[PDB]
């Protein structure tokens, strides 16, 4: 019989949920010393044999397979923060372990049941947006020298902080660049385009706004530098098309199978005669493109690629300003591309490259990343993306909130004066946000070589003088403040990185059993 | 389950568990197997069967305790009757088929009793109370043939002998066999006509020549020849003489040595000259005290030196080696002499006195066989049985035993019946009376105790070929018309139904313990509900 | 139990058949093994458990609807909770734990009373004889939905439906979406009938924020992706035109199995140009006809796009066949699966086209929506949840379903009963006096009826790490005297239930928690039928697979 | 439990039986004689069993009393033929239709099946299923005409008779124009709609562009021929066949068909269409020259009733009155 076929037998009480409270505290003790500055790296290897080396909280967890089937809700919190903003991946795990690893003493100890814990923790969550939207103050949105110190704030935990005065650069025109007036500036990662060219030099790096392809000229005779381009995308190949129909011709006279020959070259020939009536410069296409198809476009000087990215045709339309049009009777020299220039095929011999320069309001941009080696340009790649991630958050509000433990800290302090307040059932679990606050300013320390005990010993007692700027600095662990070096974050990486923890925290409390063997 | 192994005993999956009427019915149909082989057996037209030990020995018997002693079974109900036939072969020694069928139709009748609905023990209640009103019912019928003379009280002894000779293998020689085991208590037995000694008698079997050459020798017969035998086989007596006077001694011919260990140091050669003297001197001893006492044959139990031999032999003086202490008992009962512990207490009032001493040839080769016979009447009888088969020789000895059996059981006082199926007839009548008088819930209980007993007949009539229906209403239409009780079933075809002109005559002390074993087996039996057997 | 009974002794058959009271016993334990689970997620004390497909996969199920849905059980009468469970889905909506519960007691209870040698045709119409008597006195307690002056019905039943759920601390801010959406959808037949088409309302996944930030769409919102980058994101003005079309607009092969057989060479292009020019015949006629939004059930085909990007038409693919008919009502639009009429000839009537508000297309957290809010013919709704990870969101996709079956059955019938333990406590004493008077061997299941209800209050005490005695002893005080309380409102006594939170007695109106009526009635009916079915089964065979 | 994974829970002995898988080649002789019991009177199943095993079990003995088996064979022959006897003098006849009778045999007759306490109104319905059908000859009522269809969801009491001929198979609700047909004649289609193809292999060969200009408007004005003599005879309601040769239904032919406001329900069983049309008094129609007004039907009625997820198409009532009416009864429960 054996009844239920699936974990007949069950793992119930506390024994369930210190097995959830325990793989929910493995995954955030393996990125404590992925937090901070001095923060080290870490290698994933996959059965692929791809290796990932990098800082981030998100790509560690992604790539680790975790057997604990609590623990992989862990693996997919960095998922929510990357998705939404892509900055404070590690500072969620970091919390949200803190948050259980602070809550277990509860169950087992003072036996206070989940929900009126869940009670606490959305309470507390509520007080912690108040105190997190007080410490925060407006900045100007339009102010360039101050949006480059805001973008160091997650650099300076990179590897790329040695070129953060060049990356600063890269990162600032390229979110300006693909941003429109409309929710704002709507700004999208699709837009911005990161190519991965191995070899060159970092120090040497440069926006481009268009789009890089690696595909050559279909012919030796195409001009490879154009003074004024002219760009007409076109989805239909050049090839011969054939009917889907399977259309079988019976031939019976000796020209007809001579005319059928010729039919296939007229009609190549007059697709390229209305591609000629606007005369363009540049023909680009995402599929194949016949030898016949080539020679009667080199006496319009009509330069031709062939087997483009789907995507890339998207970004083309938006800085030459062509319009895609499948068939070839409908182009118009509205459709054409305008205002692009500087079109040239520069020689590298890995594969060839084409550049494109512009002079409705939506474009797009190229940024070409020059590294040491491929793998080390993979983690370029990911610092820029999560350096763009936070001038997102600045254009979207103008609120703007300290960092580097001074936000955390000054919620903890908050919480600690309201729970002496309550005198209830709910006092205990109320403490607990407190004090998982408290583990980011933490691991800042442990991570520079200080002592943690002096130092947060005193540092809570500044917040106490009515100061909320005062911070743990990163390299001499000082306790000065954040506003004379300068370390700033966006209030929505602050709010994202609280409200997932809390979240996630009810979640795995309120599970009191683990069965395994369904198979559906 | 909730997911943990659960385990009350331990070898959990090796015992099964039987409850409910799924397992009475597999208690029943047990017993009908068991009935079903034994009731082809039953009766003087009954058959023997083959039984085939694991060593490669064949048993050929119908008898129900030796066919079910050496039955390798599985179910313990079956077991229950191999122990049933065994009890009722060791006390009475009759009646062992009888028992086994009886208590399998008690059974058959109490399983259709179960399915009406009726509780176990108001059946088993109901069969003990049927058991005492059918035992006092033919109590009263039977008579008292101690009235009678010693010479009639032999022909009553030879009327339960043929007909425990029946039904069984070699029954053609019954009239002879008859006659023999009714001297063997003739001879053996007490002046008052009471509680006879059976271990006087010994069964001492034989294989070869033919049946016809079984007769009674009163004495000993042992396997153990005379030790050098250049002297007669055959011992004479003198001329004049009180008997042949025979010795029995159970201490070998040796010079004296302690029973512990010794160690007898000759540190000259003066002293190693007078062991020489003393050696010659003990053997020289010896045969003078057995001389001077008018022994002739003597019998050792650990034998002797080949030095004796020729001493033996000057006075001519018989001896035995190597026999059998349980022997050495036999042989002094027969003689009426007295075990001699050494020479020293030899005295002529301790020898035993038979007839002659003498030795058979037997076969060609086989073995030497000693043999003693008595010159009056003894407390100690052999039989002597022959065949030309070992299987035949085998089976007449417990043939033989049983008819014993039968013939010790009527030296108790004041019990007979008459045998043919007239017992079952007689009690299965009254029981079927009392039930119309009692009425109530345990009517039913003695109408299936009157059934089981009218079985038997019924069981004769099958293996002689009759009519079990126009027998067993032939036999109850004769009880309610008349109060004679001897009318039964004829399985010789005989005529004359009437039990008194057939002389078939049976112990009542073996019918009554054949109610007894049946209804107090059947008791136990239905008041099994698990059954708990583990695997082997 | 204890040993294995023997195999088949005389009566021959290939499989494996027990009889006795050793088959009663394992259709208990089959209820007793699978009740365990349900037990301890019944009630706001109730916590969720998580199910793993050995894949790598997790599964958070609060309720025992999916929970006995995925958990494989072989045994045949374990089956039928199973079943039941699956079931009560289908009515209700919503009991799928108290229904398993309640059924695995009267079975749990009823093997004692078969040791008595009491025959089950005795126990079973104990059990329907107090049954008829208890959905009789439940129509008897009930409340009229009128109470105030104002409501205070709709927000206080969904919160009962929010209870046992992660969001039951949130339940205060979803009480008013769940009111709100269901009567936008809200349609009419019968003549006069209104129906209330649940699942009408969308549910939308989304990372980010926090469950207590997630907006109501006063509309309707397509979970899909835009055709084209190059049309227009946003859509704005009054009154847009919306095309729904369940016909191909990719281009497609002529008829099915014919074979196109060509002589003349120079028809050999003119043939394969009007392949292509048929398909965009109909576009011709929706862009002439003002339709902004054209959705599609099948793709679109890169002809179709060329023409929507000039003439500014927001294309759409790939659509479900069941998320078109909500948006062809709620827009106005009428559903058209080709074009043509009574008539021979072939055109597109403006009629066809929808209108609304506003058209926007909305992305977060990788998830992209087109929201259309505004409709003017017939109104919807939408509801985007936002959680932790989808798995989070699994959970609180089917906790606002559950929540859309219990305000149904309230509009539809206005008798609520009150919650947390009213209707099992207040059965008890009413079926005290009534085994009473009947008397014979229906006394004793009728009495172990009503006690076979105590588990439901019973086990919101145990589940919330309380002492059981002190709530039931004193909840059993106010039952014992109402029905004593005798008229004279001063009468009360009644209406009172068990607060985990507190751990005091206080009456349910008050505290919010109601409970339909209808719901009470298809639970005990759903939940003896299958004890009943268990209870005549005397024999179990099991027969090998060959 | 079945070898298949299908487990039934049946009362009657032959079922029991029947599933049940015997090792003994004579103990499977007792399948067929429950078999017998259930083909000709249909009750007694369980006990004719247990007669049989009871005759064996009395003359099991008589084997041991010296009876030859053809003599107790004989016997049981010759005491079963006066046993009828016996029975024909103790019953008594009974009237054509009597509601006393008839009620309180088929509620004693049920006994121990699950519905013996909702016999309270099974047991008419029973009775007034088999008065429909009257005759003086005592023909053996065919149950054809009685269609018991299930339906999983519900609850027992909610068993009813209904009025008119329902239908298993949903609609087909592609097109799903209308929602509730009033005062329709319900129509049969035993052809297929569809565009014209021979049941045979053909060919259609394009020599020019404008040939495809035409095929694709003739093969919709076929389809919409077929709705125009449909119209002029007022046919809300039609019933195709499944045809798996040949499709039934077309997106061409359901929107044509939406427009008039005709309901259509497919997938049909063919041995159904004996209860369809002297149910509902419809002849056939398998081909469009032969459809006319007079083979058409009436019925006031045909919706489609969503109950707690179970979606059931019922007709209520029909004008045709013909020789013999059907019976149709909806069965529900809450377990399978
Ligand atoms: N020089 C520094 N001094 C103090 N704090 C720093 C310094 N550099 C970085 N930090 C803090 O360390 C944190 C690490 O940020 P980062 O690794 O980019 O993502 P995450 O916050 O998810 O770990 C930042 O939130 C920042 O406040
Ligand atoms: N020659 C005979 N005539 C009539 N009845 C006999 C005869 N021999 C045996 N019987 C009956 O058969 C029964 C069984 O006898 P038998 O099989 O010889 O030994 P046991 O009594 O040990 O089974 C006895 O009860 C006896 O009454
Ligand atoms: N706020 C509350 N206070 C007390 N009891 C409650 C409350 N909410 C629900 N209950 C009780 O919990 C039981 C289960 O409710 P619910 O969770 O809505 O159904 P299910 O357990 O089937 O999902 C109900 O019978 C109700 O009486
Ligand atoms: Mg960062
Ligand atoms: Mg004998
Ligand atoms: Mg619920
Ligand atoms: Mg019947």
């Amino acid at each position: 019989v054996v009844f239920m076929n699936a974990s007949q037998e069950r793992t119930t009480g506390r024994q369930a949920q210190i097995s959830n409270i325990t793989a929910a505290k493995a995954v955030a003790d393996v990125i404590r010393t992925c937090l901070g500055p001095k923060a080290m790296l870490k290698m994933l290897l996959d059965p692929m044999g791809g290796l990932v080396l990098t800082n981030d909280g998100h790509a560690i967890l992604r790539e680790i397979d975790v057997a604990h089937p609590a623990a992989k809700s862990m693996l997919e919190l960095s998922r929510t923060q990357d998705e939404e903003v892509g900055d404070g991946t590690t500072t969620v795990i970091i919390l949200a372990g803190e948050i259980l690893a602070q809550c277990a003493p509860y169950l087992i100890e003072k036996n206070i049941h989940p929900v009126i814990i869940i009670q606490a923790l959305k309470k507390a969550l509520t007080d912690a947006l108040e105190v997190i939207k007080q410490v925060s103050k407006p900045v100007d949105v339009e102010n360039d020298a101050a949006m480059k110190k805001l973008i160091q704030a997650s650099i300076g935990t990179k590897y790329v902080i040695h070129w953060s005065e060049k990356m600063c650069e890269l990162a600032l025109d390229a979110v300006k660049t693909v941003r429109k007036d409309l929710n704002f500036e709507i700004d999208i990662k699709r837009y911005v385009r990161v190519e991965k060219i191995p070899g060159g030099d970092v120090l040497d790096s440069r926006v481009l706004k268009g789009v890089l392809l690696n595909k050559d000229v279909v012919h030796p005779k195409m001009s490879r530098h154009i003074e004024n381009p002219r760009v007409v995308l076109l989805d239909c190949p050049l090839e011969y098309k054939k009917g889907e129909s399977q259309t079988n011709i019976e031939i019976e006279k000796e020209e007809d199978w001579n005319r059928i020959l010729q039919i296939e070259e007229e009609q190549v020939q007059l697709m390229c005669e209305q591609i000629l009536a606007v005369r363009p410069t540049l023909v680009i296409t995402e599929k194949g493109v016949s030898d016949l198809a080539q020679h009667y476009l080199l006496k319009g000087g009509c330069s031709v690629l062939r087997r483009v990215k789907k995507s890339d045709n998207n970004r083309i339309a938006r800085v030459t300003g062509a319009t895609i049009v499948n068939r070839v009777e409908d182009l118009k020299e509205s459709d054409v591309g305008t205002n692009c220039g500087l079109f040239k095929v520069e020689m590298i011999g890995d594969e060839y490259f084409s550049f494109l320069d512009n002079c409705g309001l939506q474009k797009a941009c190229t940024i070409m990343l020059r590294g040491g080696s491929k793998d080390i340009l993979n983690e370029i790649d990911r610092n820029l993306q999560d350096a763009m991630a936070v001038a997102r958050n600045v254009m979207l509000s103008p609120s703007l909130s300290p960092g580097g433990g001074a936000t955390e800290m000054a919620v903890s302090v908050k919480l600690a004066e309201k729970a002496k307040q309550l005198e209830g059932i709910q006092q205990w679990p109320y403490q607990a946000v407190a004090d998982a606050m408290e583990c980011i300013p933490r691991t800042l320390i442990q991570n520079a070589g200080g002592d943690p005990i002096r130092l947060l010993s005193q540092l809570r007692a500044k917040h106490a003088q009515g100061n909320f700027t005062t911070g743990i600095d990163g390299d001499k662990g000082k306790i000065v403040d954040m506003v004379s070096y300068g370390i700033w974050e966006p209030e929505v990486i602050k709010q994202q990185s609280v409200k997932t923890a809390i979240e996630s925290a009810c979640l795995l409390l309120r599970v009191d059993d683990i069965v395994s063997g369904v198979r559906k | 389950e909730m997911g943990r192994p659960f385990i009350i005993v331990k070898d959990q999956g090796n015992k099964k568990r039987q409850h409910g009427l799924e397992a009475k019915k597999s208690h029943i149909l047990a017993a009908r197997s068991v009935a079903s082989i034994i009731k082809t057996s039953l009766g003087p037209r009954g058959l023997d069967k083959i039984l085939i030990s694991p060593d490669g020995e064949i048993t050929i018997t119908n008898d129900g305790a030796t066919i079910l002693s050496q039955m390798e079974l599985d179910n313990e109900i079956a077991k229950l009757l191999v122990q049933l036939s065994k009890s009722q072969d060791d006390e009475i020694g009759d009646g062992t088929t009888g028992v086994v069928v009886l208590a399998s139709a008690l059974l058959d009748q109490a399983l259709e009793l179960i399915q009406k609905g009726i509780h176990p023990i108001k059946i088993a209640n109901g069969f003990d109370e049927a058991a005492k009103l059918a035992i006092s019912k033919l109590e009263e019928t039977c008579d008292d043939i101690s009235a009678s003379n010693d010479e009639l009280f032999r022909d009553f002894l030879l009327r339960a002998a043929k007909t425990s000779l029946g039904s069984k293998i070699v029954s053609k020689d019954h009239d002879r066999f008859a006659e023999m085991a009714v001297e063997a208590v003739i001879n053996v037995m007490d002046k008052d006509r009471k509680d006879v000694d059976f271990d006087l008698i010994k069964m001492q079997g034989r294989v070869g020549g033919s049946i016809s050459d079984s007769k009674l020798i009163n004495g000993v017969i042992l396997d153990k020849d005379f030790s050098h035998p250049q002297m007669p086989k055959c011992v004479l007596p003198k001329e004049g003489s009180d008997g042949v006077k025979l010795a029995i001694l159970t201490c070998p011919f040796e010079p004296p040595k302690p029973k512990t260990k010794h160690k007898l140091d000759i540190s000259s050669v003066e002293e190693y000259q007078k062991l020489q003297t003393y050696e010659q001197d003990k053997f020289k001893e010896m045969i003078d005290d057995v001389k001077k006492a008018g022994a002739d044959v003597v019998i050792c139990q650990w034998g002797f030196d080949d030095e004796a031999n020729h001493l033996l032999l000057q006075n001519d003086l018989p001896a035995v080696r190597w026999v059998g202490g349980q022997e050495l008992e036999h042989i002094a009962i027969s003689t009426n002499g007295r075990i001699v512990p050494r020479f020293q207490d030899l005295s002529k009032d301790k020898l035993g006195t038979c007839s002659r001493i003498y030795e058979q040839e037997f076969g060609t080769t086989k073995d030497r066989m000693l043999i003693i016979e008595q010159s009056k009447e003894t407390k100690t009888v052999t039989c002597f049985v022959r065949g030309s088969n070992k299987m035949i020789v085998d089976e007449a000895e417990r043939a033989l035993h049983d008819s014993l059996c039968v013939v010790r059981n009527l030296v108790k006082d004041s019990r007979v019946v008459y045998g043919g199926g007239a017992a079952e007839v007689t009690m299965s009548l009254a029981v079927s009376e009392e039930a119309d008088k009692q009425r109530g819930i345990d009517q039913y209980a003695f109408r299936g105790f009157a059934q089981a007993l009218d079985t038997i007949p019924m069981t004769l009539a099958e293996n002689s070929g009759l009519d079990p229906i126009g027998t067993l209403s032939t036999l109850k239409s004769k009880q309610l018309k008349e109060k004679i009780s001897n009318i039964g079933v004829d399985c010789l075809g005989y005529g004359s139904n009437d039990m008194k002109e057939l002389f078939v005559v049976d112990p009542f002390i073996g019918k009554k313990q054949q109610i007894l074993l049946a209804t107090q087996l059947c008791r136990m039996i239905l008041k099994i509900d698990n059954v708990i057997i583990s695997g082997k | 139990q204890l040993f294995n009974n023997s195999r088949s002794d005389t009566l021959f058959l290939g499989g494996e058949k027990i009889s006795g009271d050793d088959i009663r016993n394992q259709n208990v334990l089959a209820t007793m093994a699978v009740a365990n689970v349900v037990k301890s997620s019944l009630g706001p004390v109730g916590l969720d458990k998580m199910l793993v497909d050995d894949i790598g996969d997790f599964t958070v199920t609060n309720d025992g609807a999916t929970i006995l849905s995925l958990l494989d059980v072989q045994h045949p009468a374990g089956k039928i909770l199973v079943e039941l469970a699956q079931q009560q889905d289908r009515e209700i909506g919503d009991g799928t734990t108290s229904v398993v519960i309640i059924a695995s007691e009267l079975l749990k209870r009823a093997n004692e009373l078969v040791k008595n040698k009491i025959h089950p045709t005795t126990i079973i119409t104990g059990f329907r004889v107090a049954l008829r008597e208890a959905i009789r006195f439940i129509n008897e307690v009930l409340s009229t939905s009128v109470d105030t002056l104002g409501k205070e019905t709709l927000i206080n039943i969904a919160k009962t439906s929010m209870s046992s759920k992660i969001i039951g601390a949130d339940s205060d801010f979803f009480s008013n979406m769940v009111v709100d959406a269901l009567l936008a959808v809200k349609t009419q037949n019968s003549k006069g009938e209104i129906k209330y088409p649940v699942k009408a309302v969308n549910v939308l996944k989304a990372h980010g924020k926090s469950a207590t930030e997630s907006l109501l769409v006063p509309g309707y919102a397509l979970n899909c992706t835009v055709a084209s980058q190059a049309m227009p994101k946003r859509i704005a003005g009054g009154n847009v035109k919306i095309a729904c079309l369940d016909l191909n607009l990719q281009k497609a092969r002529m008829a099915m199995g014919v074979q196109i057989n060509i002589d003349d060479p120079e028809q050999l292009e003119q043939i394969r140009k009007r392949e292509a020019g048929i398909v965009l015949e109909r576009v011709k006629k929706i862009i002439d006809a003002g339709a902004q939004v054209v959705l599609t059930t099948k793709g679109i085909d890169d002809l179709c796009l060329k023409e929507f990007v000039e003439a500014k038409i927001m294309g759409v693919r790939r659509c479900k066949k069941e998320d078109l008919r909500r948006i062809a009502r709620a827009t106005g639009a009428t559903l058209v699966s080709s074009m043509s009429n009574l008539e021979g000839e072939e055109t597109f009537e403006s009629s066809y086209l929808g209108l609304c508000d506003e058209v926007v297309q909305a992305k977060f957290s990788d998830d992209e929506c087109i929201l259309i809010k505004g409709t003017s013919k017939h109104s919807s709704s939408s509801i985007i949840l936002r959680g932790a990870n989808d798995y989070s969101l699994d959970e609180m996709e089917r906790s606002l379903h559950d929540s859309l079956s219990v305000v149904k059955r309230t509009l539809e019938s206005g008798n609520v009963v009150p919650g947390g333990g009213c209707v099992e406590a207040a059965l008890n004493i009413y079926l005290d006096n009534f085994a009473t008077t009947v008397g014979s061997r229906e006394q004793l299941a009728i009495a172990e009826f009503a006690a076979a209800l105590l588990i439901i209050p019973k086990t919101l005490a145990v589940n919330a790490a309380k002492d059981s005695s002190e709530l039931v002893a004193k909840l059993r005080s106010y039952h014992a005297a109402s029905q004593m309380a005798k008229p004279e409102k001063r009468r009360s006594y009644r209406n009172y239930g068990l607060d985990l939170i507190r751990g005091k007695i206080v009456d349910e109106i008050h505290a919010g928690v109601l409970e339909p009526t209808i719901s009470k009635v298809k639970s005990l009916k759903s939940a003896l039928e299958a004890c009943v079915a268990i209870l005549r089964i005397d024999t179990m065979i099991t027969v090998d697979p060959e | 439990k079945t070898s298949r994974g299908e487990i039934i829970i049946s009362n009657d002995g032959h079922t029991i039986l029947k599933q049940m898988a015997i090792l003994h080649p004579v103990a499977r002789m007792l399948v067929e004689v429950s078999a017998a019991q259930d083909s000709e009177a249909g009750d007694g199943t369980t006990s004719v069993v247990i007669l049989t095993g009871a005759l064996l079990g009395a003359a099991e003995r008589l084997l041991n009393k010296g009876i030859h088996p053809t003599i107790i064979a004989d016997s049981f022959q010759s005491a079963a033929k006066r046993s009828v006897d016996i029975l024909l003098e103790m019953c008594h006849k009974v009237s054509l239709s009597d509601r006393e009778q008839l009620v309180r045999a088929a509620s004693t007759s049920l006994s121990s099946k699950i519905v013996s306490q909702y016999s309270s109104f099974l047991a008419p319905l029973a009775v007034d299923s088999v008065l429909k059908i009257s005759d003086e000859n005592s023909k053996n009522v065919d149950l054809n005409d009685i269609r018991l269809v299930k339906k999983v969801g519900g609850t027992i009491d909610d068993t009813e008779m209904i009025d008119g001929v329902v239908l298993t198979q949903t609609a087909i609700k592609s097109a799903g124009g209308p929602t509730r047909k009033e005062k329709a004649k319900i129509g049969l289609i035993q052809f297929q709609i569809s565009p014209p193809k021979p049941d045979t292999e053909n060919n259609i060969i394009v020599n020019d562009y404008r040939q495809m200009d035409k095929i694709l408007k003739e093969e919709r004005a076929y389809l919409l021929n077929i709705c125009k003599k449909i119209k002029k005879a007022k046919c809300n309601v039609l019933l195709i066949q499944k045809s798996i040769l040949r499709d039934a239904v077309n997106d061409l032919a359901l929107h044509f068909l939406s427009k008039l406001n005709i309901m259509v329900v497919k997938d049909i069983e063919r041995e159904e269409i004996e209860f369809l049309s002297k149910g509902l008094g419809c002849k056939p129609i398998a081909d469009i020259e032969l459809f006319t007004e007079d083979r058409l039907g009436s019925a006031d009625l045909v919706e489609e009733i969503d109950s707690d997820g179970s979606k059931i198409v019922r007709v209520t009532g029909i004008r045709n009155n013909n020789a013999r009416p059907t019976v149709s009864v909806v069965i529900r429960g809450a377990n399978n």
